[PDB]
């Protein structure tokens, strides 16, 4: 199925991925 | 429109934008106030400089809120103060405990609708948001901080309360034993500012012997383990084996009257309390969390103590960030600056129908 | 507000407004054209009336949208002339028949946003849509209508696309083997207005036959099953066994000299094709919707049919609701309704930076 | 556990309750 995962699953996915958080100035 | 990230520990506050590599504000979760009032407060880096006029309380025990008034007024002060901000206008996430009771998940939630008006609010479990940090799902997070030391099994983001173990020894403790076996070697520290200063001995010289045996002869034989520090007064001292000694008390509580299993066989516990088929892959992703964890060596100490516990075949991993002292911080703000967690906040609308008790309904 | 409910079916289409108890438009899937043009055009009712004079032409063939052209005219005249509302004001909820190749979901897709600019949209399977109807998630369900006849298993509200089967005989055949055996008996129906006669005498007086065989003699004894059928003319006719013979043919596809299993033989051949541990769900919730699953004695039929394949321990249920010929649209009716279904649609916005192919991923 | 089941299993949740549907006039 070509079907996205669960908000959570796609949360959770997006966890595991990583992003990049703005430098402290 | 950013939306405010707060982490309450018992000792110190972090708090900022979530999107931002790091805590705008860390200052200590104080509240002093005159004496015999009941300024008539003053909270954080102020409440402490005033010490010896004020009575200091802290309203986080244990990583537990136990003073609701104290709380309400270092979150004021958070928002209005440190951050600038209105909390009317901002989303917050805040933190909680492990094992976090509902009457008080509910309280917070309470509060920050109907004192703060924040208009989205979500409550994460500390060690979650660290596992988060690490960039994982799936693990067990060591967090150690100032008032209490959690060991948190995670399996696909959902924290398994049947196996969090938590061991009432953190910082606070370690700072008191620095400051009563440099005390007995003849050196002198009552105050703040030399409580302050066996604090930075402790965040600055100390360590985790590899070999507390060996390490401590070593030091018996030699002047080899020996740092000088230089006091704020000019006066230099010498500190020695309590450099690895002060720490050493994470792996043997013995050492302050404590009578409880040390971090490594409270994570062994923890991971054995999870089922079969998730242990694996929690003695392969041990996560270090929290500025007790700080100290250089402690991982490759765990590593050993964990190897010896684990079953002969199995990989064991330490992870230990060196951005850790904030790692539940940088958890709540990249959590909340994902395009996926925006559905994820409970709404003012949300509360105002349903009432506090949304916040287990909503927990995902 | 309101969202639009279009179900296309072969020959009727359903329209109206989610929410409703009942599509407020059924009308004739035609398209009709002045024989060599290539008013320019007609859509249902005054296709049909102005038969003599026309091309009609029908866009969907056995559920499966074949010509765009004149499906986007159906569309245009559903909106705009039977339910009177601009789309780019609407979600709009179309229905598509089982198996429907990716391509055609994609240019229902695109036709909707790019040409009737709608600002959300969904489309739906026809039998999930009637299995919703019935209030359940878990089913097989017969979905015989004008062109195409399916059996579709549905688990926890997905279809099984493996186990789905498709019969090409449906009410349009039935029609026609009726106007044969009519015809044959002496009577003339070849004009729109007698075909549409014979279609009158099919939903009005014919049934499916408990037993066809002892059923066949006690009409060739009796005039007992004989009922007689009052023409617009006035002139009265007499139809006998033809009442249940005509839906025989979805029992014995071998009466139309097609080579071909009955509707009981394709349901079990489908359940069996399934799961086992879904097979016994399965045989306790056969919903049948569609005109052609209209005729009295057809769910009774069905069951001894069905309980004759299945195992004898089996629990064999036939749901057949009095609304069927509605169940589909009925089902996108609640769907579109449903507060839990509001995050379901796709966006303009989602369609715009992902394209037509996110109809499959946006799926649930 | 408290928590509310995923978005698609309210809906089959909601599918199942059923909905009364206004009358056609
Ligand atoms: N580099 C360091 N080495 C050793 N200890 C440190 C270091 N940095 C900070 N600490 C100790 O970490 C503690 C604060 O860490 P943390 O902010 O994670 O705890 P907290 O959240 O306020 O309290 P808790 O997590 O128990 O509720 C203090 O005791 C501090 O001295
Ligand atoms: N009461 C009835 N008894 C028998 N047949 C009926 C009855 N009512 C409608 N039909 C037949 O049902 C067919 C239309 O049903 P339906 O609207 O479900 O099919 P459709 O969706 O247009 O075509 P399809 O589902 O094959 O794509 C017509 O052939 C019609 O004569
Ligand atoms: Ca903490
Ligand atoms: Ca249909
Ligand atoms: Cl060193
Ligand atoms: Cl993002
Ligand atoms: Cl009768
Ligand atoms: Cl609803």
């Amino acid at each position: 199925r070509m079907c996205e995962p669960s908000p959570r699953e796609q949360l959770m996915e997006s966890i595991r991925k990583g992003k990049e958080l703005k430098q402290i100035t | 429109t950013t939306a405010l990230v707060c982490d309450n520990g018992s000792g110190l506050v972090k708090a900022g934008f979530a999107g931002d590599d790091a805590p705008r504000a860390v200052f200590p979760s104080i509240v002093g106030r005159p004496r015999h009032q009941g300024k008539d407060s003053y909270v954080g880096d102020e409440a402490q400089s005033k010490r010896g006029i004020l009575t200091l309380k802290y309203p986080i025990e244990h990583g537990i809120i136990t003073n609701w008034d104290d709380m309400e007024k270092i979150w004021h002060h958070t928002f209005y103060n440190e951050l600038r901000v209105a909390p009317e206008e901002h989303p917050t996430l805040l933190t909680e405990a492990p094992l976090n009771p509902k009457a008080n998940r509910e309280k917070m939630t309470q509060i920050m609708f109907e004192t703060f008006n924040v208009p989205a609010m979500y409550v994460a479990i500390q060690a979650v948001l660290s596992l988060y940090a690490s960039g994982r799902t799936t693990g067990i997070v060591l967090d150690s901080g100032d008032g209490v030391t959690h060991n948190v099994p995670i399996y696909e983001g959902y924290a398994l309360p049947h196996a969090i173990m938590r061991l009432d020894l953190a910082g606070r403790d370690l700072t008191d034993y620095l400051m009563k076996i440099l005390t007995e070697r003849g050196y002198s520290f009552v105050t703040t500012a030399e409580r302050e200063i066996v604090r930075d001995i402790k965040e600055k010289l100390c360590y985790v012997a590899l070999d507390f045996e060996n390490e401590m002869a070593t030091a018996a034989s030699s002047s080899s383990l020996e740092k000088s520090y230089e006091l704020p007064d000019g006066q230099v001292i010498t500190i020695g084996n309590e450099r690895f000694r002060c720490p050493e008390t994470l792996f043997q509580p013995s050492f302050i009257g404590m009578e409880s299993a040390g971090i490594h066989e409270t994570t062994y516990n923890s991971i054995m309390k999870c089922d079969i088929d998730i242990r694996k892959d929690l003695y392969a992703n041990n996560v270090m969390s929290g500025g007790t964890t700080m100290y250089p060596g402690i991982a490759d100490r765990m590593q050993k103590e964990i190897t010896a516990l684990a079953p002969s075949t199995m990989k064991i991993k330490i992870i230990a960030p060196p951005e850790r002292k904030y790692s539940v911080w940088i958890g709540g703000s990249i959590l909340a600056s994902l395009s996926t967690f925006q559905q994820m906040w409970i709404t003012k609308q949300e509360y105002d129908e349903a009432g506090p008790s949304i916040v287990h309904r909503k927990c995902f």
